């Protein structure tokens, strides 16, 4: 963690770099009922969705965690 | 802080000098070498004045004669906040950095920038937190009661403070510190309420604290170069920082110095075993000393008229004459029996070892016979033999047992030379069978 | 811990530093994939690669790898 | 039944309480003074006060130098760390040898930490998210919160999850009816398995069925961990374990060794000193063993001169079998055991001696006892005479072909004819050299 | 106060208007012919017409070569690029040495750009976007202590505004030409909406909302080559954490250099730019391989090559990378055929005394005249650099005994404490065990 | 412009007749008639283009004109023909093998010629109207574009509509669309709207509105080397490797496929093959492996004509332990033809110095020219060539517009040549660092 005492711009920049919505949306997926809500009850087409599901799958179910 | 077991130079707390730069016979763990200590005090005043830059000082002498200990005394007498980079000679032969780049990074880690800034903090003990939330969480109303030993207050809380308080969960009786601008809340622990443990703060709640930062030039060079972030200061893969960013940093530091926003502090770069460097490193050092942003370089070597690395000729101290022309040489001497006895006494008091007087005389005799470091090493293994037979003070026969068990160099060379058929020679010829 | 002076005088633009001016000068005005100044190179590269838009090289050359 | 390989007949130094070595106990025969010196070194390591001490084991080939180091490692116990090295392992193509030596130096300092974990666990019963106002607003995620209903034994809790926690939740592919395990220290989620309260035999994904967790959903537990300083160094150098973008991308890239700067080591030392001062940590220094030390060159020796003078470095044990050999990386210097004199001045040499006929005979007897073979007395005398005549190792390695040749003749004992046939079938170094001298076309 | 490091008593060549060197001028003592030749070279560089001209100045150690090069750099001024270099810096482990040589060649050709900086700053009082899902424009009304100002903005700047999370009452910073948006903080008028808050509060700007300024940008061709040849891609303005993939140096092709030259030549003809060639200075030129010496012959025949200045202190020495090639100054004869050689002569006693007095004056030290002749005799007996480096221990030892003037006892004490190379060598020969 | 007066910029082609007979002084070249005739023969061999894989060797003493001859061949070759000029030290790379670097240098010197047609509609967008069907399966577009003279209405396909959503237009941006190809680009904003939005932004740029005919027809001709095709087909986005050099050992199967498709395009008639010249200056620092690779690579059909220049005597071949003529092995010299060069005399030196003084805008008197000619007879030629330009600055500092004998004498006294420096080193060698590292610093013994 890098801190600058008495500045709010550095906190916003660090929170944008660590938790970038585009990359974090690329490394995950939207829930199914949320996808149904935006595609049908909001009129958003499928091609205007953010990119999801680019995390590579592990070998097993056991290989997905360190606990 | 600064965890450490016991070092080989842990008994040295600094140079033993008075106000007139004269060495005491025994002070701050240093015994003997009065001329070397006086010269190192002059170099210390050279560093502390800070009005000149780029001077080379060579410390040369026989092995195991106070060479690294002088540098440790200088570094201990320098104090905090002044940089001190201590590298070895063979450390600059990298695989992803050139030798001149590694030398430049070692040079620019010894110049610091002093910046003073003031912040506002709120530190106190939490009395009561009252949070009112809606069903959907669209709005939240908050009241926080916080106190010190001298005042009590209640704050009306905003949305972002409420979200920053439910994160990093705080309860009653905690002692916390809040920065208003950045929103960072640090839990310092719990107060003295049994119902880790930290005494309640006193005085005003909102204090104005000024902190003084010391940032090396290499950190600004890494940060200003946009190819890698600040994490390269820890991972170490900076990877050949260019020169235009260094020029920009130099011009900006010179611009900050005129307006009083920053101060230049110089440090000491210590290069132990300087004879291991290559000729190209010497040629880079010949021009790196002629810059305004250059520290004071201390080099140590024990070679006498050795072959310069990367060449085919022999040079004094293993260094070419161009580097020796730019340097002033401090020479160390060998020790008498009284200096060896005093050093062994200090090393005995450092390791919490009780020595008898006859054992000290035997250790001094076998120190002036073979080496100082052998007799220094014998004490800690003689103490285990003393403790094995359930005795506290180290006696004569314990030192004799340690002399019998662990060999020195001169006995091992003779034992090798009498039985040369049992060891592998330079031709790879050995004999393993006993008979024939 | 980083001092505030370094951040406000070396990263963010203000009235006394030229971060934004030099950024626009190096990355936009003097870019060799600019169709306003290097249309022949863009046409040659579009014939070579088969791209249907001549602004694709300027777009590709100024984005990070992960976003690309 | 069991696997034996050139060792494992040795269980320790075999000393009494006064440090006096017995003639034959603990799997050792002879070498009384070296074993007593190694016992003194073992007591010095167990004192846990010194730093940067070093000894050197000097002797001929096949005399018991590696055996003494393994006996030291067995006498210390498994809690004290022990890092065995060969001299050829320090030359890597990814990073310089100096960093590899410092890595092996930091790999031999242990630490024991009592660690407290905040744990939410239970069975997932309700998994309900709710949406944002403008999902295509560019900034902010698609959802805002996720409601998770957890049920444990004698308890039930509901949680409103942050989306960042929900990324790790949905990366584990949890569902309704699964027993999960959330670690609040790092945000890591472990999916244990399907609950056994529902049916079992209607699955096709070979899952594991687990009962409900005992106790409440929210817990705090204390865990004792064993961690070396090098582990902390490589954890902070390549950060994997967060829930951010950088920590997520750190697990997918190919790992590579990097030159860890001294600033990170100073920060790790400061944090470990704070942990020790808080009373939750205990420092366990160890032993670094570098066998075949003559393979090192002058640069690693010169860096080792500096590295032994730090205040953290552990006890270093070296070994060599050279008489008067030029140091590698030099041209004309000559030093005992291939070790330069400035490094020799900081050592404590432990001499090792060759064996006799009777010691060879009882070593052969014990190694035949370990390998579960029955040897006749005349065959044992012939094997001892062969060991004196050629090599101890040659008489050691001829036991198992003799056992195979005895077993092919439907016998249990080993007799003289099997030893003669193993002599005729298998050769030693001297006879092969004598054949090569009287050879036709470089045989 | 002021830091002096082996130089900075040199402010120029000390020539007159006719190019004749005065004896003591510009901090230079003696050395008339080398200073006059360097003045001729300075005039040739200021002519700005020729490409690839190379000179070499050779002499003994500690004779004034690097001082002459820095005097040339001081004579040319700060607007002319000057790239110092040592010969050992060309051996990098990331790219070949010829690529590094071409990089240092193109680092010494500069450009001058006339630019205009326009800045709006102040408190936001109105933020009304207008559409025609796509915003047509946005109207922003700023406010400072001298009044208000209402601006229209395209949606591209509006996307950067909502990137910065800007609401009503924040103090912002908008650059007109580049479109940069920076949020400074919330205004002090909204500091009492809550007792405890996360936002930081700043006062109103006391100046006007609209500010204009004329600036001059100095760049080199190497900066444009680097900016056009990023291998991974572009970068954002703010990146506190680096890229996940490490970008190393690459062998930049000739085609990129040709395209950069074409773009710069197009921009020069409109009067936007101005081309200033500079000096590439390489010290210790005898530490170069024969391959770099061969590639220097090709690089010196280009159309854009700057003036190259080399230094060497070797005699008849074997070239590095060869076995049986003996050439003067460690420089191969095919290269030697392409330069002009300037000889640099040593010093006698009185110039050594005068240089010692000059360095004592610069370092703010007072030396008695009795100690000055002893220091000059010491300098003639051992080395000039040994006499120059002994001034500060003498000053410290004089200041220790509460004296502000150098007394010859301090010079004797500093001679006793610190040795030179010859006495240390005599200790080395008359010793038993490794000094 | 971005070109200063280089070492040999006065040479514009070989000074030859129509019967390949060299004139004594024409096109900036003086003397060397046999080498000029041989270079004319090689130039006609290149211009014929039916002979592939020939190696010639320009050998001579230093400062004779081998690189001047190569520059003259390059200038007389004309444009749109690839002429690669590399040194011998450039192929020792860290990310590429010497074989791969030599293969890339070989394939950079042979190209193909492609001609295409363009129907450019360049203008400023006035207003765009999009018609969407009720089903939504197709989108219709009415585009109103204009120049400064006239304006028309165009109907648009759905691919135009999706291509104009990307790099979006805002009714006043200058675009240019092809008819047959349909390439879409956005040049920037018009100058008429420069006082509208009060702040420019990041990517925007202001261009003038195009004038005249809206629909233009233009034929352009491209020349692409084979190496560019290799780099393009090696990756997914290959032009970044074309401009940053990060190709990294392209495989052989893509080269075979590219050779086969080049032969197929030549047979069809889409493209024609333009050969070229590869010039390897200072060939004597190449390894023996590079020489063997050159021996094998010279026998392929897609090989250029290789020009090699060297000035070594009987010297050691690098990578071996023996000596050889020109520093080259004998099997490489077998498959080659040698053009030799001869040293100059007083008159050709005087003519070369006069031409170089004419090029550098320096006026000399006759006596100064004769003094420089005598110096170039005694010393080398490049010494006098540098003496001219420094004597010009001395004369300008003397407030005179002409260079006289006193300025030449002052420049002779100030700047030394090789022989005087050798004599001065050999007279005072105790002050210089010799090969053993011994030097005397102090002046008093
Ligand atoms: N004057 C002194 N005071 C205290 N300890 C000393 C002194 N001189 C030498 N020593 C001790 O002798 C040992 C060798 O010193 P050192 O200078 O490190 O060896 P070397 O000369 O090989 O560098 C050190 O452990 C140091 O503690
Ligand atoms: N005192 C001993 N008692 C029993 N076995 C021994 C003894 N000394 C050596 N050995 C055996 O001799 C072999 C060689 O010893 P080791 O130390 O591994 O190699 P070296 O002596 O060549 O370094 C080992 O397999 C070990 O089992
Ligand atoms: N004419 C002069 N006047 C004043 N100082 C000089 C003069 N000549 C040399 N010096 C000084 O003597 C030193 C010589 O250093 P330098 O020129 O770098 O040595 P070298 O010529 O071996 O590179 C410099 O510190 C310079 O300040
Ligand atoms: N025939 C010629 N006509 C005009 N100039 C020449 C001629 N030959 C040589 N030169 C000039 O001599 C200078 C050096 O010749 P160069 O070609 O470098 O010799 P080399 O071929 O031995 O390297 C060049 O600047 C060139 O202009």
């Amino acid at each position: 963690t890098i801190e600058v005492l008495g500045s709010s711009h550095v906190t916003n920049s660090i929170n944008n770099e660590l938790f970038d919505p585009l990359i974090s949306q690329a490394l995950s997926d939207i829930p199914a009922i949320t996808q149904y809500n935006m595609h049908v009850k909001k009129g958003i087409p499928v091609e205007d969705f953010p990119k999801t599901g680019l995390f590579p799958e592990p070998l097993n179910k056991n290989f997905s965690s360190n606990i | 802080k600064s965890l450490s077991l016991i070092a080989a130079h842990s008994h040295i707390t600094g140079l033993g000098l008075d106000e007139n730069l004269q060495p005491r016979p025994t002070s701050e763990g240093m015994v003997g070498q009065l001329q070397a200590r006086r010269a190192a005090g002059v170099i210390l005043k050279m560093v502390q004045n800070g009005t000149i830059a780029g001077r080379a000082v060579l410390v040369a002498g026989p092995p195991s004669t106070g060479k690294t200990a002088l540098a440790m005394g200088v570094s201990q007498s320098l104090g905090k906040d002044v940089p001190f980079t201590a590298i070895a000679g063979s450390e600059i032969f990298s695989l992803e950095l050139s030798k001149t780049e590694a030398l430049t990074q070692a040079f620019r880690k010894s110049i610091g920038i002093k910046i003073k800034e003031e912040t506002e903090l709120i530190e106190g003990e939490v009395v009561e937190i009252q949070i009112d939330r809606s069903i959907t969480g669209g709005h939240k109303q908050g009241k926080l009661t916080i106190k010190t030993t001298d005042m009590e207050t209640i704050y009306e809380l905003g949305n972002k403070m409420i979200d920053g308080l439910t994160k990093e969960k705080v309860l009653a009786g905690d002692v916390i510190s809040i920065d208003k601008a950045s929103g960072k809340i640090t839990k310092l622990g719990r107060s003295f309420a049994r119902s880790r443990f930290v005494q309640c703060p006193e005085g005003e709640l909102q204090k104005r604290k000024t902190v003084v930062h010391t940032v090396s030039l290499h950190e600004i060079d890494v940060i200003n170069s946009r190819t890698q972030g600040f994490l390269a200061l820890f991972t170490g893969d900076t990877g050949e920082i260019r020169s235009e960013v260094r020029d920009q940093i130099n011009t900006k530091v010179a611009e900050w110095k005129e307006e009083g926003k920053a101060e230049i502090v110089p440090g000491v770069l210590f290069i132990d075993e300087v004879h291991m460097l290559d000729i190209e490193c010497f040629s880079f050092i010949n021009r790196a000393l002629e810059d305004e942003f250059a520290p004071i370089v201390m080099m140590a070597t024990n070679r006498g008229v050795s072959k310069t690395r990367g060449t085919n000729y022999k040079s004094p101290h293993g260094l070419p004459l161009d580097l020796l022309d730019r340097s002033i040489i401090i020479t160390t001497k060998s020790y008498n029996e009284q200096e060896i006895k005093t050093i062994l006494s200090i090393r005995a008091q450092e390791e919490e070892v009780e020595l008898s007087s006859d054992a000290l005389d035997l250790l001094t005799k076998t120190g002036v016979e073979t080496s100082l470091r052998y007799s220094s090493n014998l004490i800690s293994v003689a103490q285990q033999i003393a403790m094995k037979r359930k005795n506290n003070t180290v006696e004569v026969e314990d030192v004799k047992r340690a002399y019998l068990l662990f060999l020195d160099s001169a006995r091992s060379v003779k034992y090798v030379q009498e039985n040369e058929s049992q060891y592998i020679d330079d031709q790879g010829n050995v004999q393993i069978s006993i008979a024939k | 811990s980083l001092p505030r002076l370094i951040y406000e005088d070396l990263i963010l633009p203000n009235y006394n530093n030229d971060v934004d001016i030099a950024n626009k000068l190096k990355n936009v005005k003097f870019n060799i994939f600019n169709p306003s100044t290097n249309y022949e190179l863009c046409l040659f590269l579009s014939k070579l690669t088969g791209e249907p838009s001549l602004n694709e090289f300027f777009r590709v050359s100024t984005t990070p790898l992960l976003k690309r | 039944v069991t696997r034996t390989a050139a060792h494992t007949h040795i269980k320790g130094l075999g000393l009494d309480e006064s440090g006096v070595a017995k003639r034959v106990e603990g799997g050792f025969v002879g070498q009384i003074e070296a074993r007593e010196a190694c016992g003194v070194i073992v007591d010095l390591i167990k004192a846990k006060k010194m730093s940067g001490r070093a000894i050197l084991l000097a002797g001929g080939p096949s005399t018991g130098k590696t055996a003494l180091a393994l006996a030291i490692s067995q006498e210390l116990g498994p809690k004290v760390p022990f890092c065995p090295l060969v001299g050829s392992e320090l030359y890597s193509v990814e990073v310089k040898k100096t960093e590899t030596l410092m890595e092996n130096f930091r790999r031999a300092i242990g630490l024991r930490i009592k660690e407290t974990k905040e744990v939410y666990e239970g069975e997932v019963t309700e998994l309900t998210p709710e949406d944002a106002e403008n999902p295509l607003g560019g900034y902010g995620k698609t959802i805002s919160h996720v409601i998770v209903g957890l049920k444990s034994a004698k308890g039930t809790k509901t949680l409103r999850l942050d989306p960042t926690i929900y990324e790790s939740i949905q990366r584990e592919k949890v569902s309704i009816g699964d027993v999960i395990y959330i670690e609040a220290n790092t945000g890591a989620v472990k999916r244990v398995g399907r609950s056994d309260a529902y049916a079992t035999e209607f699955d096709l994904e070979t899952e594991e069925y687990v009962p409900l967790p005992k106790g409440e959903v929210h817990k705090k537990k204390e865990i004792v961990q064993d961690v070396t300083l090098h582990d902390l160094d490589v954890a902070n150098a390549r950060p994997q374990g967060g829930q951010d973008v950088i920590s997520m991308m750190g697990q997918l890239l190919k790992p590579k060794k990097t030159e860890i700067t001294e600033k990170l080591r100073q920060e790790v030392n400061k944090v470990v000193a704070k942990y020790i001062d808080q009373g939750v940590a205990e420092l366990i220094p160890g032993v670094l063993f570098i066998d075949e030390v003559n393979m090192l060159d002058i640069e690693i020796f010169t860096y080792l001169n500096k590295a032994l003078e730090s205040n953290i470095a552990p006890v270093v044990v070296l070994a060599s079998n050279r008489g008067m050999t030029t140091v590698r990386g030099t041209e004309d210097v000559i030093s005992p055991h291939g070790v330069p004199p400035d490094l020799i001045d900081r050592l404590l040499i432990v001499r090792t001696l060759p064996y006799d006929k009777d010691e060879i005979r009882t070593i052969i007897e014990r190694r035949a006892t370990v390998e579960r073979l029955q040897v006749e007395s005349s065959a044992l005398d012939l094997l001892a005479t062969m060991g004196t005549e050629t090599s101890l190792r040659y008489a050691l390695q001829l036991l198992a072909p003799c056992g195979i040749l005895a077993q092919t003749s439907n016998r249990k004992e080993i007799v003289v004819n099997d030893v003669n046939e193993a002599k005729l079938l298998f050769l030693d170094a001297k006879r092969s050299t004598k054949i090569l001298e009287t050879s036709a076309n470089y045989l």
